[PDB]
């Protein structure tokens, strides 16, 4: 599980109505949790095991003749391009993504909503429903604090500095 | 949410106003600051970030279920009504408010009310009615909390009260009357009113005759 | 600059129906959510209800005070916010003013939800009351002092007048501000502090005039 204290390797820490998670910065892809590391163009034999995207790494395929292409890790599957948890496969949120439910020894897919949503429970417990959630991050940074962009919580500069650093 | 209903500070000191409420530890609690006769404004939002236009002596903090409004050397201007509210996305959206704080900026001494309490005429008796006023003035802040006693009982409908209004003298003074029916006033041995200010709880007592 | 300007307010028996009005200028009124927060005569402050923008499906949620009676509308073409109210009580006079919700961002939603922009308000009264004159009662008497005074019960409308011994006597006397009673009408009292002596002796008569019913009461204050 990803909490407050987690160190995002070459991304940032982000936080939603009901988990945190880490973010790549730039172009890079999540080679787990909290690991962010280039991705490859074009899966090819040199390519393989290297990451091409979200959850996903290059592999081969003992075809005719041989193939390679970007398949998802376990416990993942491909939807809209992007690879979600299996548990996931079918849960739409609307203002939100799914997330598995840390608390449950199963695996089961729950809902964590934008800042400013949620959970539904007359909505399949869908991300319709107005409702603030307070942010936790430390943003300790020389004046960083807590900013929502994007429907997300994220340790970004105080209203009037831009970035080396804010200023 | 809950809040003081009337605090007191000399010109230079620290204010301070605490909101209680379980939906304080979900979501934001945010301050309105109103002044007589005028709209209310937004001072802090977010617990303890101010908006633009408010100058810095105004900050918030949030320990838990309990949110403190902070006013680093308080001015006169400052004098005003103060309401914390909040949210509660449980059931269907409910914005929460409290139920609001008298900020006094001291400029005189505190004076304690002066009280007089009258028992329902024989006249008013004799028309199938009852009335007890409890008269009270000469009190500084204007704030106060008055409650009834049927007997050493409270008492909870049948009160009317006004609400502090300024004297000559730039003191305070307010009215309370409780109705009753002529049998509620001959059976009880007594009727009572409490006028609390300041911590200081003033008491009248009347009984019939 | 932004304006909210209320409209619709007045004065209506309990029971009746009666429908506010909000002009916003100065803003994108189809981007936020609309709030109604209403204020008691010397009362904290009560929300009302809230409709959204059509990001949201222009959806509506009220206090429990208010539901079922109440109904909020809003016309983005004309930059109008609207509170239908029906069935009205006498709880529900107040003074109604129209809020802007601040805190969206760039997608229609809301990351947080205050109250940024405050209105002017309109003043809704619920009453079924009429001109009607006061019915004038005695209040009867340490430190060598005692209180009598005179009790003006049951007027409408405001105000009243009270001298005392035809304004003949006017130290020590003190009359308070009237109450206004759930029925609509007011009630105050007027009294004076004379040295206890004085009472067998000194005669004490209270002028009540009320203008509006052309009511004028003299009653005398004796002790018992």
């Amino acid at each position: 599980k990803v909490t407050v204290d987690t160190v995002c390797k070459r991304g940032f820490l982000i936080q939603m109505s009901g988990h945190l998670e880490c973010k790549c910065e730039n172009d890079l892809v999540l080679v787990n949790e909290e690991t962010c590391e280039e991705k490859v163009l074009k899966c090819d034999e040199k390519t393989v095991n290297k990451p091409c995207g979200d959850f996903s790494k290059c592999i081969k395929i003992d075809g005719n003749p041989v193939s390679y292409a970007c398949k998802c890790n376990l416990g993942y599957d491909m939807v809209n391009n992007v690879c979600i948890p299996n548990e996931c496969k079918q849960v739409t949120c609307g203002n939100g993504k799914c997330i598995l439910d840390t608390s449950n020894p199963v695996k089961t897919g729950v809902c964590s909503c934008n800042i400013g949503k949620v959970p539904n429970v007359q909505d399949q417990n869908k991300c319709s429903k107005d409702g603030e959630t307070k942010c936790s991050l430390k943003c300790l940074k020389e004046q960083e604090t807590c900013k929502a962009v994007d429907g997300i919580y994220k340790c970004d500069c105080k209203d009037g500095f831009i970035i080396s650093i804010c200023t | 949410l809950t809040q003081p209903p009337s605090v007191s500070f000399s010109p230079g000191q620290t204010a301070r106003i605490t909101c209680s409420g379980d939906a304080l530890s979900k979501q934001y609690t945010y301050w309105y600051q109103q002044k007589p006769g005028q709209a209310p404004v937004l001072v802090i939002y977010k617990d303890s970030e101010r908006p633009s236009g408010i100058p810095e002596r105004f900050s918030g903090s949030s320990s838990g279920t309990t949110v403190t409004l902070t006013i680093s050397g308080v001015q006169a201007e400052d004098e005003a009504d103060y309401y914390c509210q909040s949210a509660d996305s449980s059931g269907p959206y409910q914005v929460l408010f409290g139920g609001g704080t008298k900020l006094t900026v001291l400029g005189q001494p505190k004076a304690a009310p002066s009280v007089t309490l009258f028992p329902p005429s024989s006249e008013e008796l004799q028309a199938n009615k009852a009335t007890l006023v409890c008269l009270i003035s000469d009190f500084y802040p204007g704030a106060v909390t008055v409650a009834w006693k049927a007997d050493s009982s409270p008492v909870k409908a049948g009160v009317e009260t006004t609400t502090p209004s300024k004297q000559s003298n730039n003191k305070y003074a307010a009215s309370s009357y409780l109705s009753l029916t002529p049998e509620q006033w001959k059976s009880h041995r007594s009727y009572s009113c409490q006028v609390t200010h300041e911590g200081s709880t003033v008491e009248k007592t009347v009984a019939p005759t | 600059e932004v304006h909210l300007v209320e409209s619709g307010g007045g004065l209506v028996q309990p029971g009746g129906s009666l429908r506010l009005s909000c002009a916003a200028s100065g803003f994108t009124f189809s981007d936020h959510y609309m709030d109604w927060v209403r204020q008691a005569p010397g009362k904290g402050l009560e929300w009302v209800g809230r409709i959204r923008n059509k990001a949201n499906s222009y959806t509506t949620d009220y206090a429990a005070s208010v539901k079922g009676r109440f109904t909020i509308l809003r016309d983005d073409s004309k930059n109008s916010l609207y509170l239908q109210m029906n069935s009205l009580k006498t709880e529900d006079a107040a003074v109604y003013y129209c809020v802007r919700v601040g805190g969206l961002g760039e997608r229609g939603d809301y990351y947080y939800y205050y109250m940024d922009v405050w209105g002017k308000g309109t003043t809704v009264t619920v009453s079924s009351a009429s001109t009607k004159g006061p019915s004038v009662f005695p209040l009867a008497p340490s430190g060598g002092t005692a209180a009598l005074g005179c009790l003006v019960k049951d007027y409408f409308p405001e105000p009243v007048t009270v001298s005392w011994n035809s304004g003949a006597l006017t130290s020590g006397v003190h009359t308070f501000p009237a109450v206004l009673q759930s029925s609509g009408l007011y009630s105050l009292s007027s009294v004076v502090t004379v040295p206890s002596s004085s009472l067998g002796t000194q005669t004490y008569i209270c002028n009540v005039n009320h203008k509006p019913s052309n009511t004028k009461v003299d009653k005398k204050v004796e002790p018992k």
